[PDB]
C-alpha cells in the first residue's frame, strides 16, 4: 500500500516536520506544508506537516523523536500517512505541563515557553499529543489535554490557549524524552551507523536469526568519557531492548564469591529479558592484562566471565558490549573468535563532531547573538564529549553567577550566555585528552 | 480536572474579520469566474495551490509557472473583492518566510504549492 511507509530519523530538528522524498510526495499528491494524519501502532494519531527531502528514500519517512514517541513507534516500523485537509483553527486549546520536568520551576509557563514556541507558527496539534519546549536551560514537556475542534487542531493567532498549571504526572506507557536518543550523540556518526548496521537487525527482527551467526561481542574502546555508555543506552532505547549496566568497579567492590554471583545473576537476568543488551562498563577494571592481575580472585572472576560468555552460545538475541581504552588494555583470550570478536573505535570527535556535541548540549541554553559554536568548536582542540558538556555548563554557570549580583522562569530565560562567557570558560577548559 | 476553566489572555492583537462577502456560494461563483480568467499556458505543467484564510480557506486553484505572485494577489481579490479594501500579506510556512517581492515569477519563487496562507496587513 502506498500509504505504508518505514519510519526513519529526521535531520530537520523542528518538532513538527515530516520529511519525505519528492517522488513519493508527488505520488501521494501531498503538498509541502499541508497537514497529515499519521496512524500509529496502538491507534495512535499524530498530526504533522510534510516537507520534501532529497536525501530520503521513497518508502522511508523521516520523523523527530517527539512524534515517534507520540505514536509509540520506533525506527523501522510501518506507518500510514494520508492528507488531512479537514483542519480547523481551534479557539479553545488546553495544554498542560509535566510535573517531572517543571519541579522547582516557578513563573507562569506562558510568555516564557508556550508563547515563544507557538507564537504564530500555526503548529498543528492533536488531542493527547506530547511535545517538548526548550527554554531557560531546561526542556519542559507539555500534554495537549483538549482542543476546541476534537481532536485535530491548528493553533492560530486567534486561538485561545489555557495553561492552568497543575503539572500532570507521567503515565508509565509514555516514555520520557529525558532518556537518551540517537540525536543526543554527536560526532561519532560513522561509528554510530556502524553500530546500527551491526545490532539493529538481531534486536528488531530476532525471528530472522533464529530461523536463518549474529554478532555476539562488540568492544567499544576509546578515551574515558567519550560517551560509550551514552551510545549503548541510546541504542537500547531506540531498539526497545532491555538494558543492563554492569559497572566494573561495582563488581570488583564485592568480596570473593559475591562478585561472581552478582555477575552470573546479571547475565541470567539479561537472558531472561531477551532481547537484551548488557553493557560491561570499564572492562579493564574487571579483566586487566595478565601482568596487571596479581590475585587468585581476579583470575577466578575472569575465568567465570569467559565461561558465562561462552555459555551465551546456546543462548540467543542477547548482545554484550563493553567499554575500555585500548584492546591491549584487557588481557588476551577475550578478543578470541566469538567472545568480543568485533571492535569499534569511537575516537575523538572532530571539528564537526565537536560542533554537533556543543549544539546537543546547548539545546536548552539561550546563547546571545554573538555566540557562535562553530568558531569555538574549531578552537576547542582535544576535548571529549564530557569535557564539552562541562565547558558549556561552566559558561552557563558564569552567566548565572554574573546575573545573581543583580527560581523565576522569566528571570532565568531573561539571562543569555554571551561569547565572553564562553571565552572565559574556555580559559578554564582543562582538557582531558 | 475540568478542561473548560479559567482563561488565558490573548496570544496576539485583534484581527478584523467581517466575512461580509455574501454567501459562500457567491464566493465560489466568483472564484470560478477568476479561475476562468486565469490564462492557462497549455505547455508548462499545472499545479493546484490551495489557500488558507483566517476564517478558513481551502481555495484550491490550478496555476502555472510563468505567472508572478501578482497573479495570485489579484486572483484572491477577484474571488474575494472584500480583500480589495483589506491589504493582504502571504507567507510560506516552516520557515514562516514572508513573501514580499511580487515581480518574481512563481518559477523564480519556486513556490508551486500550497504554502499560501493569508495574514492581516
Amino acid at each position: 500500500r502506498p500509504n505504508r511507509l518505514i519510519v526513519d530519523e529526521a535531520i530537520n530538528e523542528d518538532n513538527s516536520v515530516v520529511s519525505l522524498s519528492q517522488p513519493k510526495m508527488d505520488e501521494l499528491q501531498l503538498f509541502r506544508g499541508d497537514t497529515v494524519l499519521l496512524k500509529g501502532k496502538k491507534r495512535r494519531e499524530a498530526v504533522c506537516i510534510v516537507l520534501s527531502d532529497d536525501t530520503c528514500s521513497d518508502e522511508k519517512i523521516r520523523m523527530n523523536r517527539v512524534v515517534r514517541n507520540n505514536l509509540r513507534v520506533r525506527l523501522g516500523d510501518v506507518i500510514s500517512i494520508q492528507p488531512c485537509p479537514d483542519v480547523k483553527y481551534g479557539k479553545r486549546i488546553h495544554v498542560l505541563p509535566i510535573d517531572d520536568t517543571v519541579e522547582g520551576i516557578t513563573g507562569n509557563l506562558f510568555e516564557v515557553y508556550l508563547k515563544p514556541y507557538f507564537l504564530e507558527a500555526y503548529r498543528p496539534i492533536r488531542k493527547g499529543d506530547i511535545f517538548l519546549v526548550r527554554g531557560g536551560m531546561r526542556a519542559v514537556e507539555f500534554k495537549v489535554v483538549e482542543t476546541d475542534p476534537s481532536p485535530y487542531c491548528i493553533v492560530a493567532p486567534d486561538t485561545v490557549i489555557h495553561c492552568e498549571g497543575e503539572p500532570i504526572k507521567r503515565e508509565d506507557e509514555e516514555e520520557s524524552l529525558n532518556e537518551v536518543g540517537y540525536d543526543d550523540i554527536g560526532g561519532c556518526r560513522k561509528q554510530l551507523a556502524q553500530i546500527k548496521e551491526m545490532v539493529e537487525l538481531p534486536l528488531r527482527h530476532p525471528a530472522l536469526f533464529k530461523a536463518i551467526k549474529p554478532p555476539r561481542g562488540i568492544l567499544l574502546y576509546g578515551p574515558p568519557g567519550t560517551g560509550k555508555t551514552l551510545i549503548a543506552r541510546a541504542v537500547a532505547n531506540e531498539t526497545g531492548a532491555f538494558f543492563f549496566l554492569i559497572n566494573g568497579p561495582e563488581i570488583m567492590s564485592k568480596l570473593a564469591g559475591e562478585s561472581e554471583s552478582n555477575l552470573r545473576k546479571a547475565f541470567e537476568e539479561a537472558e531472561k529479558n531477551a532481547p537484551a543488551i548488557i553493557f560491561i562498563d570499564e572492562l579493564d577494571a574487571i579483566a586487566p592484562k595478565r601482568e596487571k592481575t596479581h590475585g587468585e580472585v581476579e583470575r577466578r572472576i575472569v575465568s567465570q566471565l569467559l565461561t558465562l560468555m561462552d555459555g551465551l552460545k546456546q543462548r540467543a538475541h542477547v548482545i554484550v558490549m563493553a567499554a575500555t581504552n585500548r584492546p591491549n588494555s584487557i588481557d588476551p583470550a577475550l578478543r578470541r573468535f566469538g567472545r568480543f570478536d568485533r571492535e569499534v573505535d569511537i575516537g575523538i570527535p572532530d571539528a564537526t563532531g565537536r560542533l554537533e556535541i556543543l549544539q546537543i548540549h546547548t539545546k536548552n541554553m539561550k546563547l546571545a547573538d554573538d555566540v557562535d559554536l562553530e568558531q569555538v568548536a574549531n578552537e576547542t582542540h582535544g576535548h571529549v564529549g564530557a569535557d564539552l558538556a562541562a565547558l558549556c555548563s561552566e559558561a552557563a554557570l558564569q552567566a548565572i553567577r554574573k546575573k545573581m549580583d543583580l527560581i523565576d522562569a522569566e528571570v532565568m530565560n531573561s539571562l543569555a550566555v554571551t561569547m565572553d562567557d564562553f571565552r572565559w570558560a574556555l580559559s578554564q577548559s582543562n582538557p582531558s585528552a | 480536572f475540568k478542561a473548560f476553566t479559567g482563561e488565558g489572555q490573548k496570544l496576539g492583537s485583534t484581527a478584523p474579520q467581517v466575512l461580509s462577502t455574501s454567501s459562500p456560494a457567491q464566493q465560489a461563483e466568483n472564484e470560478a469566474k477568476a479561475s476562468s480568467s486565469i490564462l492557462i499556458d497549455e505547455s508548462e505543467p499545472t499545479t493546484n495551490i490551495q489557500i488558507r484564510l483566517a476564517d478558513g480557506g481551502r481555495l484550491v486553484q490550478k496555476f502555472n509557472h510563468s505567472h508572478r505572485i501578482s497573479d495570485i494577489r489579484l486572483f484572491i481579490v477577484d474571488a474575494r473583492p472584500a480583500m480589495a479594501a483589506t491589504s493582504f500579506i502571504l507567507m510560506t510556512t516552516f520557515p514562516n518566510k514572508e513573501l514580499a517581492d511580487e515581480s518574481q515569477t512563481l518559477k523564480e519563487a519556486n513556490l508551486l504549492n500550497a504554502v499560501i496562507v493569508q495574514r492581516l496587513t
